[PDB]
């Protein structure tokens, strides 16, 4: 109560909507249950399933008797938000899609017959998770496979979204040596992940955790990778927590940082505070007769978690996106002149 | 309660070894840079026993000439160390009513059979023992065995079907079992009329043998009359199970991390890899206890004495491990290799997942894989190793030889 | 041996409308091939293809 | 999406209700409990029916197809079979004639819902309950039922127990005397079987009726050898499930229904 921070009602804990005011997807149903349960997901893998989940839901339409397709789906797919809202609170690649997705409904005339509907919204949001995606991913491998030189180590953390591709890309689509330290945190151990995906595929995986990162980085080691959830308008940039220490530790023992990032993730919002906008994640989860049970009943005990916090902008070197490498402190003009104009 | 006794029972694996083996036996032979019976000893001797019992079937006096050279015959040592000296090859289990004829064991002992390497608190083990003496008057042993559970396939020699008791973990049957390279052989049977009362029983693989059972002094008596059993296992405790003697019933322990037993050197590498990597907390190798060697660590897992000569312009790659009073050269490379003690390495050899032994003149230009090179078998020039290679104690090498897959030379 | 000509001139002469496909484009416009002609090779001017400014998440 | 089925096997009510108007009503009561149609045959439907078609408030969509052929008069596999393809509209259940429960079939449906581990069928279980003592009457049958009883160590599969064989008494256990094929042992390393296993009969669906149009599986009579058959190499094929719980509910299959609805399903 010193701080008063565990009452931070941007989550909203309530679960169980039994109404059935709306024709709710049971596939959305199986994404939500899917997300809050065990998050088994990054930021862009949110993305690439809420929108191959939207296709299912635009697919199946089951239009009403007078109401044009028009001026019904917005509203409809609004309540289909509403239970992913009450599931897991939104990335940026959520909202930068969504706002995006009723752009396009927008523009629909009303003269379709239902069966163009598929072509020119199915397609048309193929055509996203092709362009602002897939291949600006492609961008970012082609981008940042000539920033690092053969016979190098590369520090990740968590679950990367986006450089799991470029890992294997240049080990072995480009053979040049590289020996990955993947390191993760609690409770989401997220890293095993990765480190699962690329030792199989055969690179020098060397796990470790973020409680002994310190004897990381007094080996042979340069350009940590950092996965990007969004990157603010100052230049903060946001991500899974624990992202920070091993930033300005390596700032601090002045080798490099990178941050992998695409320019649908940037965000018009600003803060500079870490513990501000943030997301609190289901304390039962910090126990695994266990070690302790019951927080609750015992009076003047907590247990807190943080999902986001912020990096400052002194500690990134490079911001690369799929235009091309960037300052940190330079990121609101790619929100002025890119975003949303591309 | 106490006075605990034990046996230990090597040299019963001498085909595994062959190319080795026969100029100093199994027991005897560096794992990490030292002989493995004090992986078994340093173990037993935390187990708190009071007496040993080494059957040295073969090469007896190399057996006790470093018996008598080692720390426990010395006057403060846990266990007072005896051996037993042995015509040539017995069969297990005859060994047990040489000893009853003999008439010494008077209570509970361990029957670690092989070498083992493992972390288990045995004092743990000791109250599952004794509430097996608790309840149940019709006990005979309890059989501790490591919980392998994301590797089947891979525990090479014997594949077996501990099945066992859901509450109890009582020991119910067992069998063995063929090999993955064998596609033919596809059942095993389980006839259900001693399944009358279990009504509760779980049937699973990812068991390893360890071999290491601890019981009553009832059940060498019992082993006494019938003298049908030639092994441990696949006589005995099926033989012992199958409704034969009524009223004895075998229990068998499941643990919950590492505790392996060599095999063959399929399994000696992996155990080499777990022990030489942190996978054995705490019985490590940092620690220098055996032979008081002065092993440090770095990050990376690696392992270096004192009066290591690292030349210049050389790398050391994961999980290795170097003896004192070595010297390696310009350009080599070391990668997840045991080296053992004062060798002589030369010039720009990479030395990659093989395990060398003391005192080995390795040459120049000279790459090796897997290729485990035992005392004092030196090299020369542009020799290329390849997989597979065990070449054996004391083998000269001449220039720019070529090797094949498992050439077992000596 | 693989490919050859269309009609015996070793261009497409001034004004006839041919198709290509483009094979990168970095500065100049893409280094276009010829779909007729296979094994030649010519270009194409970046304020040529469209009027609009190429995105290179476009490109 | 969902699809109900009921097959055809005192026989008066008890409990002052018939077994019948138990599942109908009883399946439908939270509101994934809506199915999309249930299926039923005749079976002196006017005895049944026109008293489970009372109390006319929850509007009850009920299209009942009646067929006559999976009436006892045929095995209920081969005679399904054939009547599946024009009875096809997404994921298919499958009910029992006389079930009982005690606890809703909500957490059985949503153990079906949360199924992205591309898996083909669970089956929810549950053994014998807790009886009183040594039975006053003949020889127990116990039916020795082969499978895998408890949650693997193994996450990222396997969350619910995958069923592997089935063999029984009277016909293997004096025949063949339990044995178990390797393979079998290899795949799913730990195997762990029970005999006091009462078979449920619940036996959810998918889309397999899309795939077993290859040659082989369609032997099958009573609903037993789909994983009887491992269909590996000699890597696997499709699996399916297995669920089961610990206490609080009740069934019947034998003639002990009469002694559970005496002493033990009192309706108070």
């Amino acid at each position: 109560l010193e701080q008063s921070f565990d009452n931070s009602s941007l989550i909203s804990s309530v679960k169980e909507l039994l109404l059935n005011k709306d024709l709710i997807h049971p596939s959305i149903l199986l994404l939500t249950s899917h997300l809050a349960h065990y998050k088994i997901v990054g930021s862009i893998p949110r993305c690439i399933a809420m929108l191959e989940v939207f296709q299912i839901v635009i697919k199946d339409y089951q239009t009403p008797k007078g109401t044009t397709l028009s001026r019904n789906l917005t509203s409809y797919l609004s309540h289909q938000i509403d239970l992913l809202k009450k599931a897991r609170p939104l990335s940026v690649t959520m909202g930068n899609a969504i706002r995006w997705l009723k752009q396009e409904i927008s523009l629909i005339d009303p003269s379709t017959p239902d069966k163009a509907a598929k072509k020119d919204l199915c397609e048309k949001i193929g055509q996203f998770a092709k362009e602002k995606i897939e291949l600006a991913d492609q961008l970012i491998i082609d981008n940042a496979s000539t920033q690092i030189e053969e016979s190098t180590t590369i520090v990740t953390y968590g679950s990367s979204k986006v450089l799991t591709e470029l890992l294997l890309h240049n080990a072995i689509s480009l053979k040049k040596n590289i020996k990955v330290i993947v390191v993760d945190s609690r409770p989401l151990f997220e890293g095993r992940k990765m480190a699962e995906t690329l030792r199989n595929a055969g690179v020098n995986v060397m796990y470790a955790l973020i409680t002994s990162l310190d004897t990381i980085f007094n080996m042979d080691v340069d350009y940590v990778f950092l996965g990007a959830h969004s990157i603010l308008s100052n230049g903060f940039l946001y991500s899974r927590a624990g992202t920070a220490m091993l930033a300005m530790s390596a700032k601090r023992r002045n080798i490099p940082v990178l941050v992998c990032c695409e320019s649908l993730k940037f965000s018009q919002r600003v803060q500079l505070d870490s513990v501000t906008f943030n997301e609190l994640a289901d304390p039962n989860d910090l126990v695994n007769k266990n070690i302790l049970d019951g927080w609750q009943e015992l009076p003047s005990l907590n247990i807190v978690n943080i999902l986001y916090d912020l990096t400052p902008p002194e500690y990134i070197k490079k911001v690369i996106t799929e235009f091309g490498a960037l300052p940190p402190s330079s990121v609101p003009v790619i929100l002025r002149e890119y975003k949303g104009s591309a | 309660e106490d006075r605990l006794q034990a046996v230990v029972l090597t040299d019963s694996y001498e085909t595994r070894f062959m190319p080795l083996t026969a100029v100093k036996p199994r027991c005897l032979l560096p794992l990490a840079n030292v002989p493995l019976i004090e992986y078994t000893l340093e173990f037993l001797a935390k187990a708190g026993v009071h007496e040993v019992f080494l059957i040295c079937s073969s090469h007896a006096n190399q057996i006790n000439d470093y018996i008598e050279n080692s720390k426990w015959n010395l006057p403060w040592s846990p266990f007072k160390i005896t051996t037993i000296m042995s015509p040539e090859a017995r069969c297990t289990g005859d060994v047990m009513r040489d000893l009853d004829n003999r008439g010494i064991i008077t209570g509970d002992f361990i029957l670690v059979s092989g070498d083992v390497l493992t972390n288990i608190d045995f004092s743990k083990m000791l109250e599952f023992h004794k509430k097996m003496h608790l309840q149940d008057k019709d006990h005979i042993s309890t059989m501790c065995l490591s919980k392998a559970s994301t590797y089947p396939k891979t525990r090479t020699i014997e594949p077996a079907a501990f099945v066992l008791d859901k509450s109890t973990s009582r020991c119910i049957y067992y069998q063995d079992l063929p090999l993955p390279s064998s596609r033919e052989k596809t059942s095993i049977q389980i006839d259900p009329e001693l399944l009358d009362n279990v009504d509760e029983f779980v049937i699973r693989n990812d068991l390893i043998d360890c071999r290491i059972d601890i019981c009553t002094s009832h059940v060498p008596l019992i082993f006494q009359e019938n003298f049908d059993y030639q092994s441990l296992r696949t006589d005995f405790v099926k033989g012992v199970i199958s409704s034969d003697i009524l009223g004895k019933h075998i229990y068998a322990y499941l643990t919950d991390e590492y505790a392996v037993r060599v095999e063959s050197w399929q399994t000696y590498d992996t155990i080499s890899q777990d022990f030489l990597g942190r996978w054995c907390y705490p019985l490590v190798l940092d620690s220098n206890i055996q032979d008081d060697q002065t092993y440090s660590y770095e990050s990376r897992h690696i392992y270096k004495e004192k009066d290591v000569v690292l030349a210049q312009s050389c790398k050391i790659g994961k999980c290795t491990a170097i003896g004192s009073g070595t010297k390696i050269g310009e350009g080599t490379k070391i990668e997840n290799s045991v080296i053992g003690r004062n060798c002589q390495i030369g010039e720009n050899i990479r030395i990659k997942n093989s395990f060398i032994w003391d005192d080995c003149i390795i040459g120049n230009n000279s790459i090796i894989d897997h290729s485990l090179i035992a005392s004092n078998a030196t090299l020369g020039s542009n020799v290329r190793l390849n997989d597979g290679c065990i070449i054996g104690f004391n083998v000269k090498i001449d220039d720019n030889m070529d090797l094949d897959r498992n050439t077992k030379i000596s | 041996t693989s490919h050859c000509r269309f009609y015996e001139n070793k261009y497409p002469e001034i004004d006839d409308i041919v198709m290509v496909n483009v094979q990168q484009i970095a500065e100049m416009g893409a280094y276009v091939k010829l779909l007729e002609y296979d094994n030649i090779e010519g270009m194409i001017l970046l304020s040529e293809l469209s009027r609009r400014r190429i995105r290179s998440i476009q490109k | 999406s969902i699809q109900a089925f009921v097959f055809c096997g005192a026989l008066l009510p008890i409990g002052n209700r018939p077994m019948i108007e138990y599942v109908l009503d009883w399946c439908d009561q939270a509101d994934g409990l809506t199915s999309f149609l249930s299926l039923r045959k005749q079976q002196f439907e006017l005895i049944y029916k026109a008293l489970s078609n009372s109390n006319h408030s929850h509007h009850l969509q009920d299209p009942k197809k009646i067929n006559f052929i999976p009436s006892k008069a045929n095995s209920t596999g081969e005679s399904l079979q054939k009547e599946l393809l024009p009875r096809i509209n997404g994921d298919f259940v499958i009910l029992p004639c006389d079930f009982v429960t005690d606890i809703p079939p909500q957490v059985l449906v949503d153990q079906f819902r949360n199924r992205d581990d591309n898996n083909l069928a669970m089956t929810i279980y549950y053994k014998n309950s807790l009886d009183s003592s040594i039975d006053k009457k003949q020889q127990q049958k116990q039916k020795q039922q082969q499978f895998f009883t408890v949650y693997s160590e193994n996450e990222d599969s396997e969350r619910q127990p995958i069923l592997l064989d089935v063999y029984s008494q009277r016909d293997v256990t004096k025949t063949k005397y339990l044995q178990i094929r390797s393979h079998l042992l290899w795949n799913y390393p730990n195997l762990t079987v029970s005999t006091k296993l009462l078979n449920s009969f619940i036996y959810f669906c998918s889309f397999e009726l899309c795939q077993l149009l290859k040659l082989g599986p369609q032997s099958m009579s009573r609903q037993a050898s789909f994983k009887d058959p491992f269909t590996g190499n000699q890597g696997i094929f499709i699996l399916p499930n297995e669920t089961l719980f610990i206490r609080a509910n009740n069934l019947n299959a034998y003639m002990d229904a009469n002694r559970f609805v005496l002493k033990i399903k009192s309706q108070t």
